[PDB]
DNA sequence: TAACCCCCCTTCGGTGCTTTGCACCGAAGGGGGGT
């Protein structure tokens, strides 16, 4: 007996129509269960081919957890979809909640299954379960429900939202809380043993709603520990040709960033056509200049600012070791934020588990800094992303991403 | 007294109205054939006749059946289907023999016009109306509408698959022991039951089908093997393709050449060894089907060895799903890879090849990634896992490669199979400069207008070169200077470049590339015992760089 | 003188950075196969 909140495409866009991709045994097997018992509890419904929409499923396991969740790319169709600012149902962003000494994040797009969809929109979440060894055609269903990974349920759920939250807000007025789709970031300065005991607080505050995967599972985060990774030059006591060649390079490209950098003075040691291992001292007037450009990279870039309007983009080196470095921007050589990750799962054995887990790591970084999800330059072939990311994402958002090959010929953000 | 069919809904694109298209001139031969199986419809049921409140029309024709005393109705809805709403298609792809379990009894069997068994959509059927001339279109002509699904249509296929599944989803549910492969009409049907029982099953789910108005005429009913399935022959422990026809024109015109190099891929997913490289060659170029090709040396012999892998038959197995799959592959040169998948060994499940060039320059260790994935996709879609991997390379050659290698890449669980000929690095280039070695700062440059252009080095002991070049670009004179000071240096040289276009191709260790230039580089690199390239910025005043940039602008 | 589906080989034009050249890649259009 709940009126469904009526929902609209963007006007001059068709619906989603991505194919479904070949999913394993053990995959296909956790998404017939699922969908058999959404089926019965009335959330999802088989439809026909008539319905010319489709969206990609497949299933995966969040850290440390041995029971199946599905997963909906709804990437094509939160494209699509009416931007809810516009109908002035966005969540605005919290600046409070990356300075929180931990934070939380739960999965509460289970509650999304309660709320019913707005008839007209739910031939827009079809989606097809394929078969192995294409035994049976594809088997379609559609959403009746607020379908989890979708950009409106949480827009939808928030009116909902707020009161089931008002009195442990109310009551724990330093806690902040944001949700960004299925999860909800709850941040506090509280100490590590009283915070994931107010987390257990509204947990239970949580089923006094649902009485009236799961809710249980919770990640502990720490952003007032997060660094940057700057650009470093070298410390040296003699140099050679080759460490001032690169080191001119390394400033050349620097300079896009920092526009005060100058190398005058250090390309005039080059004058010559010296071998590369000869060690040549430094001028008095190279010694400034050298000096000079580090206090330039030590302080941050002017005019540089986050732009609620403007998409984020990240961009991935890989820099070899297990070490990734990362920065991420709006506009180009402006850099909101550049960090460096290391010794993460499938450390000198993984490359795409390593990039997986780059990709959710500074994923996770944007809710919490910003609120939004960037789109991501990965360095790795098309085909090579495509065949094994699915088997490492254990995260139920997936952003945009584009492939990119940039042989690095200067060791910029990392030495 | 049959069970009616559900209708699917089914809508014109918004905006558009139904096909009006009339007739093409008609042979009396086939107009007269035709009208006959118009009567045959109606009485059946298929087709209704009352059509003059109807401003729509699509042409339609009949031609023979394959090699057949019987003539073939088929309706051009070409225009209808632009004006049809879109279908999402349930047909995912096509079921392999490999990917079956072996079963006690097995059976396939079709269902009797599928088409004309489904009810088509209520408000729809006036669309598909259609006019044949009775006499030269002498006469108006007796006019007729569909009232199931016609062939030619961009909906029928998908509109019967789904209701095909609708109707066997309550069978399966209560037979769960039962196996059925359903590919449009085409059912195979498999169990582990008595012969009796798997029969008195088959009866269940044949009766089944009768009641929602699903024939299965015996003309059609397979009860003994080999079964006829999918292009396939079913055996109890073996399956093989359908025997092959390979052409043995002796005239190749480059539509044969295409149907020739089609067949061979088709046969290569159980004939091992199979390849198309050459043959595959003679097809490039914008060249008319028509034209005849003369078959080059290479092309002749590829054909001759594809012809001593089909002259021998092959078969391959079922799946197990107790065992692990294993695939293995080996290098057949010239970027063409075979590989083959099996459980146990020289029982293979399937074979296959991959020969695609990705890139004007890689190298071997690429193209077997990438074999591997291609590989790693088809066992997900016919298995569902990943077989383990035997390959013909090093795990130090890999090692090698994926941690040096700026992009990510990975091999799932592989072992190392001594199968010459193996996959290596031809060459590994310096992270530090060589001490003792002659530093080559090298540059190129090239008129724009004229296309003339300069290569060329300064070294610090003062060696010089400067290489005039015509019908030549900035690129081609970077990658000539850096190939210069291979040429001019010892076995051990340092050179120094400002071309982000040549170390972007070098820096990947590509041993084969579809530039003549780069693979004399690649030459060069590979008789080299030390090479450090190093980049730097034009324009900066940097060493012999600066220098080199004055001889060659 | 055609409907839908999977595959491979080629050409080609759109895209972006390696720049007004060159390379990457998806869409076609050829062919094989299935109903
Ligand atoms: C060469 N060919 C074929 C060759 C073999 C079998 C079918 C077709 C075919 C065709 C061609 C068309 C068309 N258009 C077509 O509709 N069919 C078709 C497929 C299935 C069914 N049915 O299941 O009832 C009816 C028509
Ligand atoms: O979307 C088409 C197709 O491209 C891929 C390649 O990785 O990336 C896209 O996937 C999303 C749909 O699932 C798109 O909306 C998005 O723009 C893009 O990342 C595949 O993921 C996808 O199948
Ligand atoms: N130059």
């Amino acid at each position: 007996p709940i009126e469904t909140v009526p929902v609209k495409l963007k006007p001059g866009m068709d619906g989603p129509k991505v194919k479904q991709w070949p999913l394993t045994e053990e995959k296909i097997k956790a998404l017939v269960e699922i969908c058999t018992e959404m089926e019965k509890e009335g959330k999802i419904s088989k439809i026909g081919p008539e319905n010319p929409y489709n969206t990609p499923v497949f299933a995966i396991k969040k850290k440390d957890s041995t029971k199946w969740r599905k997963l909906v790319d709804f990437r094509e169709l939160n494209k699509r979809t009416q931007d809810f600012w516009e109908v002035q149902l966005g969540i605005p962003h919290p600046a409070g909640l990356k300075k929180k000494k931990s934070v939380t994040v739960l999965d509460v797009g289970d509650a999304y299954f309660s709320v019913p969809l707005d008839e007209d929109f739910r031939k827009y979440t079809a989606f097809t379960i394929p078969s192995i060894n294409n035994e049976t055609p594809g088997i379609r269903y559609q959403y009746n429900v607020l379908p989890q990974g979708w950009k409106g349920s949480p827009a939808i759920f928030q009116s909902s939202m707020t009161k089931i939250l008002e009195p442990f807000k109310k009551q724990n007025p330093d806690i902040v809380i944001y949700q960004y789709m299925d999860d909800l970031y709850v941040g506090s300065d509280l100490e590590i043993g009283q915070h994931r005991t107010k987390i257990e607080e509204l947990r239970q505050h949580l089923l006094r709603w649902g009485l009236t995967p799961f809710l249980w599972m919770g990640y502990e985060l720490h952003p007032d520990k997060w660094t940057v990774q700057p650009i470093v030059l070298p410390e040296k006591d003699s140099w050679t040709v080759n460490d001032i060649q690169k080191l001119v390079g390394k400033l050349n490209w620097a300079s896009q960033i920092y526009p005060g950098i100058k190398v005058r003075q250090l390309s005039k040691l080059l004058r010559g056509t010296k071998a590369l291992t000869e060690v040549i001292p430094l001028t008095e007037e190279a010694e400034l200049e050298l000096a000079e450009n580090r206090e330039i990279l030590k302080e941050p870039v002017h005019g540089v600012y986050y732009d609620p309007s403007k998409d984020l983009i990240a961009e991935i080196q890989k820099q070899g070791q297990g070490q990734w470095t990362y920065q991420i921007y709006q506009e180009p050589f402006k850099n909101l934020k550049t960090g460096k990750y290391a010794r993460m799962r499938g450390a000198h054995t993984n490359d795409v588990k390593q990039l997986t887990e780059a990709v959710q790591k500074i994923t996770t970084e944007s809710i919490v800094i910003w609120g939004k999800t960037p789109k991501f330059k990965l360095p790795i072939q098309k085909e090579t992303w495509e065949t094994w990311w699915t088997e490492y994402w254990q995260a139920t958002w997936i952003p945009e991403w584009e492939f990119v090959n940039t042989p690095p010929l200067v060791k910029l953000w990392y030495q | 007294p049959i069970s009616p069919i559900e209708t699917v809904p089914v809508k014109l694109k918004p905006g558009m109205d139904g096909p009006k298209v009339k007739q093409w001139p008609l042979t009396e031969e086939k107009i007269k054939a035709l009208v006959e199986i118009c009567t045959e419809m109606e009485k059946e049921g298929k087709i209704s006749k009352i059509g003059p409140e109807n401003p729509y029309n699509t042409p339609v024709f009949a031609i023979k059946k394959k090699d057949s005393t019987k003539w073939r109705k088929l309706v051009d809805f070409r225009e209808l289907n632009k004006r049809t709403q879109d279908f999402w298609e349930v047909q995912l792809g096509i079921p392999h023999p490999a990917g079956l379990k072996k079963k006690k009894s097995v059976t396939v069997l079709d269902v009797g016009d599928a088409y004309f068994s489904v009810p088509l959509d209520e408000d729809f059927r006036k669309y598909t109306a259609f006019t044949i001339p009775s006499i030269n279109n002498e006469t108006p002509g007796i006019r007729y509408q569909y009232n199931v699904l016609p062939q030619g249509w961009k909906g029928s296929p998908a509109i019967f698959q789904s209701s095909m599944t609708k109707i066997l989803e309550p069978f399966k549910k209560q037979n769960p022991d039962i196996v059925i492969y359903q590919y449009m009409d085409d059912l195979y049907v498999g169990s582990d039951l008595e012969i009796g029982q798997h029969r008195t099953k088959i009866e269940e789910l044949r009766q089944h089908l009768l009641r929602w108005g699903l024939t299965t005429p015996d003309k059609k009913h397979q009860k003994e093997p080999p079964f006829l399935w999918m292009g396939y022959e079913l055996h109890p422990d073996k399956w093989t393709v359908q025997p092959i026809v390979l052409p043995e024109k002796d005239s190749w015109t480059v539509n044969d050449i295409q149907k020739l190099v089609g067949k061979l891929n088709w046969a290569s997913q159980i004939y091992p060894g199979i390849k198309v490289r050459q043959l595959s060659k003679l097809l490039r170029g914008t060249k008319a089907l028509t034209e005849v090709i003369p078959l080059t040396e290479e092309a002749e012999l590829e054909l001759a060895e594809n012809r001593e892998i089909l002259k021998e038959p092959v078969h391959g197995v079922y799946y197990d799903p107790s065992k692990d799959l294993i695939a293995e592959i080996q290098k057949q040169g010239q970027g063409q890879w075979t590989y083959q998948i099996y459980q146990e060994p020289f029982k293979n499940l399937k074979t296959g090849k991959y020969a695609r060039m990705r890139g004007a320059h890689t190298n071997d260790v690429k193209q077997l990634t990438e074999a591997v994935q291609k590989i790693t996709t088809e066992s997900i879609v016919i298995w569902g896992k990943t077989p383990k991997f035997k390959l013909p390379i090093q795990k130090e050659t890999w090692e090698t490669w994926w941690t040096e290698y700026w992009q990510a890449t990975w091999i799932p669980e592989w072992e190392f199979v001594n199968t010459p000929p193996l996959v290596k690095l031809w060459y590994q280039l310096e992270k530090e400069p060589i001490v003792g070695a002659e530093t080559f700062y090298v540059d190129g440059a090239a008129n724009r207008e004229t296309k003339l252009g300069k290569a060329g080095y300064v070294t610090n002991k003062g060696r010089q070169k400067v290489v005039p070049l015509t019908n030549t670009t900035n690129q081609k004179t970077e990658l000539q200077a850096i190939y210069l000071a291979l040429q001019d240096s010892g076995l051990e040289v340092n050179i120094v470049t400002n071309s982000q276009y040549a170390l972007g191709i070098i820096q990947a260790q590509p041993d084969k590339s579809e530039s003549e230039l780069v693979n004399q580089i690649i030459e060069q690199l590979i008789k080299k015992e030390k090479v450090y390239l190093a980049w730097v910025p034009a324009h900066k005043g940097i060493g012999g760089n600066e220098q080199v940039d004055k001889l060659v602008s």
